[PDB]
RNA sequence: AUCCUUAUGCACGGGAAAUACGCAUAUCAGUGAGGAUUCGUCCGAGAUUGUGUUUUUGCUGGUUUAAUUAUAA
C-alpha cells in the first residue's frame, strides 16, 4: 500500500475462552497516534544514500583487500560479512560462487533492455539482473510491520473463521495454494466454459476465510434473509459464501448438531441423578424445526426435586459467589440454543443473557417453569455459554461437561471437517506416501532401498526365578537394516557399555540409530547408496533428516506395514554374534542365505516375511516347523536350512497355516472367514 | 439359435473363411484359377496356403460367383 | 526406569521434542502390537456389525471420550 | 465443425504399467505438490524469477533445510522430461551429422 | 457373444509381483513362483513345438 | 529440474567441460533462495536443542549446534555456544572452535595455547 | 440473418418448443426496426453451425406474434428466452432478472458459455444455472 | 538465457517443452552442438519465417519477434560471443551506453 | 547336406512412442514429390486437400439372513 489509509480503532478488539472463563480484549480505549497501515514509502532507500554507501563501501573493500593483500591474505569472508547488503555491484556478488562464469558474461544490461522484443512477458525489473547486481531492496520488514501494525496475528485471526475449525494452536498447520488445485485440474480435458470455472474457487477459499468480517451489519447494511434450514444470515447475497455455507450445512446438519449435544446432556443428568437427587430428566419433544426458529423458543431437558431447589439470581457459568437463599424451587429445564456469530457480535454471554431474561420475561416463549438454564454456543468461533438459575452441583459439574463436549461430539467434529475442508487448511504430519498393501508391490522396483530397525537397539530382558523375582539385563542391541534386493544386512550392534552413562534413553537412543544410519550409508559408495530408505517407528523422521541432510537425494519414509524384523534376533546365529558382542559392531549377513539363485528377489523376500510374521507369534512352537527335519544341514555359510523347492512349498504352506490358526485364535475370528486380501494384510498390516 | 450365427457369419473374416473352404488346395489348380480370373499369377514372396488366401480375397472383394461359375 | 509387563523388553517409540522431560517406559513388543491389533480389530467387527445391520450407535459425549481415554525396575 | 455436446462422460480407467509411464508426464509430480502448500502463518521462501517477480515455492524444502538452505535433491522425476516432437528429432539428428561431416572435410585437408 | 474363452493375464517375472489376480500373490510364495514359472515355459514351449 | 534455486553455474561448468573435452578427447547458498525465516531458525534451534541435552557430553552434538546453527547466523551465538560445550581431549572441537573464534594472531593463540 | 428460420405463427412458436427433443431452444423476441435486434441476430447468425448440436436458434418479431407478450412479459427492443423441453429455464445472470434475457453480449465466446451453461444445467434438470459471466452492470 | 522464461512455469505448453527439450540435449552433449553451430556460421543463408505478435504499453504498441527454436539457439551463442570479444577488445568507447 | 545373405510371413523375448497415427473413388507424383549449394551442381519419393482420433482402443480391478409346526382344554 501507499496511501494513508488507517486502522478503524473498532477493529483492533478480539476475544479468548479460558477454561476458567472467556477473556476479553480492546487497544482501543487507549488513544495515541492512531493506526496507519505502513506505506512502501519509508522501507526504501533514496538513491543517494546508497550510492554514498557504494562510495565508501567498495572502499573500505578495495583497502581491506589490499590489507590480506598486505599479508598475502585474501579477504576473509569474515570482515565484508559487516555489511553484505550495501553497494550498488553490492557484495554478496563477490562472493556468489559462480562469479568466474559470468566474467565471462558481458553485455546483459543491453540485452535485458532488449528482452521486450524477443518475447511477450513484461518483465517490470529489466534494469538488474539479481546476479550481477545482487538483490537492490527488502521487503521482508514490510510483512512483520503490517501484522503488527494491525494487533498481531491472533486480533487478525478473530476477523477469520479460524477459531471455526477450531484447531487449538495455529502453528502446525499448512495452507493449500489454489493455484495447484486449479492446475491440477486444467491437465483434464475441459471446455472454455467450464475453464472459467476454476477461476473462482481460490475466491471461494477466500471469502469463506474471511466470511465473519466480510458478512456483518456495519458493512453491508441492508435487509437480512436467512439460508434456507439454517440460522444463519445472510446481509447481502454474497453468492459465493452462500453456496459454499451450504455445502457446509447439508443433511440439515445444524440440527443434527443441536440434538446431539442436548441428547449428550441428558446423557450427562441421567447418570447424575444420585447426586443431586433429581427425581427424573426428561428429553423433551421438539418441534422438528426449533432448532433454528429464532424469534420464539421453548425448552428441553427436564429437571425434577426431591424436594425442591434453592435458586440463585441468574448468573454465568464462570461466575462463583452465589444466592441460594434466593429462592427454592421445584424443576427446572435447559435451552441449548445456536447462534452462528460474526466479528460484530462473537461474544456469547451477553447474546444468552439477552436471550434468557427475554425468553424467561418473554410471553410466547414456553418454558414450564421460569426455572432453567440457557446454554448457548457460537459454531463459528466454538464458544459456549450457560446463564442460568443455580444449584449446588452445576456449575461444577457443567463446565466440565461443556468442556468434554467440545472435545467430543460427532456434529461439532464434523463441522470442524467440513469447514477446514472448504478453507483447506491441513494439519501437517508427512506428505511421504507410505507403503501401505497397495503400494507394496513397488518395493520390488529398481531403487535401491534399505530397512531399519530400532526396536531391539535397547533391550533389558525379563526372566522369573526362586528368590527375589525377574532376572533383567541391559542386553547388547541390534540395529538391524537390509536392503530386500541383495539380502546384506547391516547389523549395528550397540554394547551395554554405552549405554550405562546415560540416563533418558530412549531419545539418546534413536539419535544413536540416526548416527548409525547416516553413517552406515556413509559405507556405501554413491554407486551403492540407496534412495528409499525405509523407516519403521515414525519417530525416526526427524532424527534421520538431520543427519541425513547432506543426502538429499535419499528420500525417507515410514509405513502403515508392521515389518516382524525382530523377530530376526530369536535367530541362533544372529543372538549369537549380538549376545556375544564385547564392543559396538557391524557384521554383515545375506538374510536370503541363497534363495537367490533358486529364486527371484520377490519371493526370496516374501517367504522370508514369513518367516518372521510366524517368528513373532509361534516362535519355538514354529522353530520345530522349521527343524522337523533332522536330515537337512544349516551351514556357517547360511541360516536357514536348505531344501528342494518342494520341501520349501511344504514348509511355506505349513508356516502360512500357523499365523492364521494362532491369529484366528487370538482374535477369535475364524480362519474362513478372510479374503485373501485380508489374510495378507494380516500377513503383514 | 439365429442372429447370433447370423452376424457371426455375416461377419466378414468368416464370411471369407467359407469361402476360402470350398476352393481346392494345389499350386497347379488354383493358381490356373487365379490366371483364368486374370490376377498375377504369383505375388512377389507368397508360399501356396497365402495363395489360396489371396483367391478367397479376390473372390470376395470383387463379390464374383463360385469358382464353377468361373469356369 | 518404568515397566509394563526369559522375557525381554524394548524401549516404547516416542518423538524426541514431543517426549523432551518424560518417563520413559519398557514394553514387550509382542504385547504392544498384541493390545493394538486387540482393540482395533474390536473397532473393526463393530465395523463391520454397524455397517452391515444398520444400527446406530448411542455413543456421544461420555463414550467418544472414554474412548479419547485409550512398575518401575532397576537394571 | 460443431462443438461436440458439453455432457460429461463416465471415466475409462485403464492404468497398465505402460499407460502409466504414459501418464507420468501430465500429472503434477511429488515436488511440484509439495510447491503448492503454503506453512501458515509464516512466509514463503520465495525466490526471484528471470524478471526477479517472486515464485514462492512454499514446501518444496522440509523447514530443516530452509534454515541450511539446502535446497533439495529429494527425487527429480526422470518420467516428465521433456523430450522432442518425432519431426523436429530428425532435422536435429540429420543437421548435425551432415555438420560433421562437413567439418571432417576440415579435418583430412 | 461368448463362444471362445475369455482372456487372461500373461504373468512374467517382473510382472509377478503386480498382478492382483486372486491366486497367491503372497499366501503361497513358492507355490505361486510355480504357476507362473511353468507358464512362461508353457508358452516358450508352445512356440518351438509350433515351429515343428 | 526447473524449481528455480536449485541453479548455480560453476558446477554446472566445471561438470560440463569435463564432459565436452572428454568427448572430444574420445573423438581422437545460492543468491537465489531467499533467507531463513525467524521461526524457522528458531525451530532449528529448538531440535538442535534437545539433541544436545541427549549427552552434554559426546561433542558432536554440541558440535552440530555449532556447525548447522553456525551455517545460518553464527555471530555471538555460535562463540560462546562453542566455548561453553568445551567445558577437551579431542582435539576436533578445537580443530573447530580454533578456525572459528580465533580472528586474531593474539587470541588465535590463545586457542593455539592452551589446546597445546 | 439467412442462416437463421424463423417464426411466423404463436402456433410455430409452441410447436417448435415442444417439438425439438434432445437440445436447448432459443428465441429471440425484438422488432426488426431496433438496433440491438439487428445486433444481435448478428451474434447468434454466427453461432448458429457450431451450437447446431446441443440448441438451435429462432427469430421471432413481436410484431408478428404479439401473443406471448402478455404472458412472458416483454418489454424492451430484445430479450432472448431460452427453452429445453418445454420448460423455461432460469439462468440468474446477476443482472437482476433471473428468468429470460435483454442486454447484448459482446462475445462470441461468451455466448456460447452461455448458451452450453444452460444446456448442461438443463440436462441435469437443475432450474437454475449460474452464468458464467456478471454482467449485472448493465 | 532460453531456459529463464521457464523456471517459473508449471505447464509446459506445447512448443515450450519442445524448445526446452533442444535447450537441455545441447545443454547435454555440447562439442555435438558446438560442431552444429560453427556449420550454421559458415554456411546456412536461409531461414524458417519468423512470427509477430504485438506486445502493448497501452500506449506504444510494440513489436515482438519469435524464431525457431534452432536458430535462435546459434544467435543466442553467437551473440554471447560477440559481446564477450567485442568488450575484449574495447570497441565500444565509454559514451554508448 | 551345412551356413550366410536378402526380403516377406507366423512367432517368442525385450524395449520405445502414443503431437502420433490414420483415412480418402481425393488430387496430383520418376513422364520428378520435393528439396541444396561451395552456384559448378547435388539430392530423388511423397506432397497437397479434406477428414477422424489423439490426457486414448477392449477388458478387468478397490472405497461414498430361507419354512414350519407341535400342547393337557
Amino acid at each position: 500500500s501507499a496511501s494513508h489509509i488507517l486502522i478503524p480503532a473498532s477493529d483492533l478488539s478480539w476475544s479468548k475462552q479460558t477454561d476458567t472463563g472467556i477473556t476479553h480484549f480492546r487497544a482501543g480505549m487507549t488513544h495515541e497516534d492512531e493506526k496507519l497501515i505502513p506505506t512502501i514509502f519509508r522501507y526504501i532507500t533514496t538513491w543517494e544514500n546508497e550510492f554514498l554507501d557504494s562510495q565508501r563501501v567498495w572502499a573500505e573493500y578495495a583497502t581491506k583487500r589490499q590489507e590480506a593483500i598486505q599479508q598475502n591474505r585474501r579477504l576473509a569472508f569474515e570482515e565484508l560479512e559487516g555489511s553484505w547488503d550495501r553497494g550498488i555491484p553490492r557484495i554478496s556478488t563477490l562472493f556468489q560462487r559462480d562469479r568466474h562464469t559470468l566474467a565471462y558474461d558481458r553485455g546483459h544490461r543491453i540485452r535485458r533492455e532488449f528482452k521486450q522484443y524477443s518475447l511477450e512477458r513484461n518483465s517490470p525489473f529489466w534494469w538488474t539482473n539479481s546476479h550481477h547486481d545482487g538483490k537492490l531492496w527488502n521487503l521482508n520488514a514490510y510483512r512483520t510491520d503490517v501484522i503488527q501494525a494491525l494487533g498481531g496475528i491472533e486480533t487478525i485471526l478473530e476477523h477469520t473463521l479460524f477459531k471455526g475449525t477450531g484447531f487449538n494452536s495455529w502453528e502446525g498447520l499448512f495452507w493449500e495454494k489454489a493455484s495447484g488445485f486449479e492446475d491440477s485440474m486444467q491437465f483434464k480435458k475441459l471446455t472454455h466454459a467450464q475453464r472459467t470455472g476454476l477461476s473462482q474457487i481460490p475466491n471461494r477459499r477466500f471469502t469463506l476465510w474471511w466470511s465473519p468480517t466480510i458478512n456483518r451489519a456495519n458493512v453491508y447494511v441492508g435487509f437480512l434473509v436467512q439460508l434456507d434450514l439454517t440460522g444463519i444470515f445472510l446481509h447481502g447475497k454474497i453468492p459465493t459464501l452462500k453456496i459454499s455455507l451450504i455445502q457446509i450445512f447439508r443433511a440439515h446438519l445444524w440440527q443434527k448438531i443441536h440434538e446431539s449435544i442436548v441428547f449428550d446432556i441428558c446423557q450427562i443428568l441421567d447418570g447424575e441423578l444420585d447426586v443431586l437427587q433429581i427425581e427424573s430428566v426428561t428429553k423433551e419433544t421438539v418441534h422438528p424445526r426449533k432448532s433454528y426458529k429464532m424469534n420464539s423458543s421453548a425448552a428441553d431437558i427436564t429437571m425434577e426435586s426431591v424436594h425442591e431447589w434453592e435458586v440463585s439470581k441468574p448468573s454465568l457459568l464462570h461466575e462463583t459467589n452465589d444466592s441460594f437463599k434466593g429462592l427454592i424451587t421445584n424443576k427446572m429445564w435447559f435451552d441449548v440454543q445456536l447462534r452462528y456469530g460474526d466479528y460484530d457480535s462473537h461474544d456469547i454471554s451477553r447474546y444468552v443473557r439477552a436471550k434468557f431474561l427475554d425468553y424467561t420475561t418473554d410471553n410466547v416463549s414456553m418454558y414450564p417453569s421460569p426455572t432453567g438454564v440457557m446454554i448457548g454456543i457460537d459454531l463459528a468461533y466454538n464458544m459456549y455459554d450457560a446463564y442460568g438459575n443455580w444449584f449446588n452441583g452445576l456449575k461444577p459439574l457443567i463446565q466440565n461437561s461443556m468442556r468434554t463436549i467440545m472435545k467430543a461430539n460427532p456434529a461439532l467434529y464434523v463441522l470442524r471437517e467440513r469447514i477446514r475442508k472448504g478453507l483447506q487448511i491441513y494439519q501437517s504430519s508427512v506428505q511421504e506416501p507410505f507403503l501401505n498393501s497397495s503400494n507394496y508391490a513397488e518395493l520390488f522396483n529398481n531403487d535401491i532401498k534399505l530397512f531399519v530397525d530400532d526396536t531391539n537397539v535397547y533391550r533389558v530382558t525379563v526372566h522369573k526365578t526362586f528368590e527375589g523375582n525377574v532376572a533383567t539385563k541391559a542386553i547388547n542391541g541390534c540395529i538391524f537394516t537390509l536392503n530386500p534386493k541383495t539380502g546384506h544386512l547391516f547389523l549395528k550392534i550397540i554394547h551395554t557399555s554405552v549405554w550405562a552413562g546415560q540416563k533418558r534413553l530412549s531419545q539418546l537412543a534413536k539419535w544413536k540409530t540416526a548416527e548409525e544410519v547416516s553413517a552406515l550409508v556413509r559405507s556405501l559408495p554413491k554407486e551403492e547408496q540407496p534412495k528409499q530408505i525405509i523407516v519403521t517407528r515414525k519417530a525416526m523422521l526427524d532424527p534421520l533428516e538431520v543427519h541425513m541432510l547432506d543426502f538429499p537425494n535419499i528420500a525417507i519414509r515410514p509405513t502403515e506395514l508392521r515389518l516382524p524384523f525382530s523377530a530376526a534376533m530369536s535367530i541362533d546365529k544372529l543372538s549369537d554374534v549380538v549376545m556375544k558382542a564385547t564392543e559396538p559392531q557391524m557384521v554383515l549377513f545375506n538374510i536370503y542365505d541363497d534363495w537367490l539363485d533358486r529364486i527371484s528377489s520377490y519371493t526370496a523376500f516374501s517367504r522370508l516375511t514369513l518367516l518372521l510374521r510366524a517368528l513373532k507369534t509361534n516362535e519355538e512352537s514354529a522353530k520345530m516347523i522349521l527343524l522337523s527335519d533332522p536330515t537337512i544341514t544349516i551351514k556357517s555359510y547360511h541360516l536357514w536350512p536348505s531344501f528342494t523347492d518342494e520341501q520349501w512349498i511344504t514348509i511355506e504352506s505349513q508356516m502360512r497355516d500357523l499365523i492364521l490358526t494362532e491369529y484366528g485364535r487370538k482374535y477369535n475370528v475364524n480362519i474362513s472367514a478372510l479374503t485373501q486380501t485380508e489374510i495378507k494384510d494380516i500377513i503383514l498390516g | 439359435n439365429e442372429s447370433t450365427a447370423d452376424i457371426l457369419k455375416q461377419l466378414p473374416h468368416e464370411r471369407l473363411q467359407a469361402v476360402l473352404e470350398k476352393i481346392p488346395e494345389e499350386d497347379l489348380e488354383v493358381r490356373r484359377l487365379l490366371s483364368i480370373l486374370k490376377k498375377p499369377e504369383v505375388v512377389e514372396n507368397e508360399d501356396v496356403q497365402q495363395r489360396r488366401i489371396r483367391l478367397a480375397e479376390i473372390l470376395m472383394v470383387d463379390e464374383i460367383d463360385l469358382e464353377n461359375i468361373n469356369n | 526406569s518404568y515397566n509394563i509387563e526369559d522375557t525381554i523388553l524394548t524401549l516404547k517409540e516416542s518423538s524426541i521434542f514431543d517426549d523432551t522431560d518424560s518417563t520413559e517406559v519398557l514394553e514387550n513388543v509382542k504385547a504392544a502390537e498384541e493390545n493394538a491389533d486387540r482393540e482395533k480389530l474390536r473397532l473393526r467387527q463393530m465395523n463391520k456389525d454397524r455397517r452391515q445391520k444398520k444400527k446406530i450407535l448411542n455413543v456421544s459425549s461420555l463414550d467418544i471420550e472414554e474412548e479419547e481415554e485409550g512398575h518401575l525396575i532397576i537394571g | 465443425k460443431a462443438l461436440p455436446i458439453p455432457e460429461d462422460q463416465p471415466k475409462k480407467k485403464r492404468a497398465g504399467r505402460k499407460f502409466r509411464k504414459y501418464k507420468e508426464k501430465f500429472r503434477l509430480s511429488h515436488v511440484r505438490q509439495l510447491q503448492n502448500r503454503m506453512e501458515f502463518g509464516k512466509q514463503e521462501q520465495t525466490v526471484l524469477d528471470s524478471y526477479g517477480e517472486e515464485v514462492g515455492l512454499g514446501m518444496s524444502n522440509t523447514s530443516l533445510q530452509q534454515a541450511v538452505g539446502a535446497t533439495s535433491g529429494s527425487r527429480r522425476s526422470a518420467g516428465n522430461q521433456a523430450k522432442l516432437t518425432k519431426v523436429m528429432k530428425h532435422r536435429i539428428s540429420e543437421a548435425n551429422q551432415q555438420a560433421d561431416e562437413f567439418l571432417i572435410s576440415l579435418g583430412h585437408n | 457373444l461368448g463362444l471362445l474363452p475369455k482372456p487372461e493375464p500373461k504373468v512374467k517375472l517382473s510382472n509377478m509381483m503386480s498382478v492382483f489376480e486372486n491366486d497367491q500373490n503372497i499366501t503361497d510364495p513358492t507355490a505361486w513362483e510355480k504357476v507362473v514359472k511353468d507358464q512362461v515355459d508353457l508358452r516358450k514351449r508352445k512356440h518351438l513345438e509350433e515351429n515343428e | 529440474s526447473l524449481i528455480p534455486g536449485n541453479v548455480d553455474l560453476n558446477k554446472l561448468t566445471e561438470e560440463r567441460e569435463k564432459l565436452l573435452q572428454s568427448q572430444i578427447d574420445e573423438n581422437l547458498r545460492v543468491n537465489s533462495l531467499s533467507d531463513a525465516t525467524l521461526e524457522d531458525l528458531q525451530k532449528m534451534r529448538t531440535i538442535l536443542k534437545s539433541y544436545r541435552k541427549a549427552d552434554p557430553t559426546n561433542p558432536q552434538g554440541w558440535i552440530a549446534s555449532a556447525r548447522l546453527e553456525e551455517k545460518a547466523r553464527k555471530f555471538s551465538v555460535a562463540k560462546k555456544i562453542i566455548e561453553n560445550g568445551c567445558q577437551p581431549r579431542s582435539s576436533d572441537i578445537w580443530l573447530e572452535n580454533i578456525r572459528l573464534h580465533e580472528s586474531d594472531v593474539h587470541y588465535c593463540k590463545t586457542l593455539v595455547a592452551t589446546a597445546i | 440473418s439467412v442462416l437463421l428460420p424463423q417464426l411466423r405463427t404463436g402456433w410455430h412458436v409452441d410447436q417448435a418448443i415442444v417439438t425439438e427433443t434432445k437440445r436447448l431452444v432459443v428465441i429471440r423476441f425484438g422488432r426488426k426496426n431496433d438496433r440491438q435486434c439487428m445486433i444481435m441476430d448478428e451474434l447468434l447468425s454466427s453461432i448458429a453451425e457450431r451450437v447446431r448440436n446441443f440448441a438451435v436458434i429462432y427469430l421471432c418479431d413481436i410484431d408478428e406474434v404479439s401473443d406471448f407478450d402478455e404472458m412472458y412479459e416483454l418489454t424492451d427492443p430484445m430479450t432472448v428466452m431460452f427453452f429445453y423441453h418445454n420448460k423455461h429455464m432460469m439462468c440468474d445472470f446477476g443482472t437482476g432478472n433471473n428468468n429470460k434475457l435483454n442486454f447484448i453480449v459482446d462475445d462470441k465466446q461468451e455466448m456460447i458459455d452461455i448458451l452450453e451453461t444452460i444446456f448442461r444445467g438443463a440436462r441435469k434438470n437443475k432450474g437454475l444455472v449460474v452464468s458464467p459471466y456478471d454482467y449485472n452492470h448493465k | 538465457d532460453l531456459k529463464d522464461v521457464y523456471a517459473s512455469k508449471v505447464r509446459l505448453n506445447a512448443s515450450e517443452r519442445e524448445e526446452l527439450a533442444l535447450i537441455e540435449e545441447a545443454y547435454d552433449n555440447p562439442h555435438d552442438t558446438l560442431n552444429r553451430i560453427k556449420k550454421y556460421l559458415l554456411t546456412q543463408r536461409v531461414f524458417k519465417p519468423v512470427d509477430i505478435t504485438m506486445m502493448e504499453n497501452y500506449q506504444n504498441i510494440s513489436p515482438v519477434y519469435s524464431v525457431d527454436p534452432l536458430e535462435k539457439i546459434t544467435d543466442a551463442y553467437l551473440d554471447q560471443y560477440l559481446w564477450y570479444e567485442a568488450d575484449q577488445r574495447k570497441l565500444f568507447p565509454n559514451w554508448i551506453k
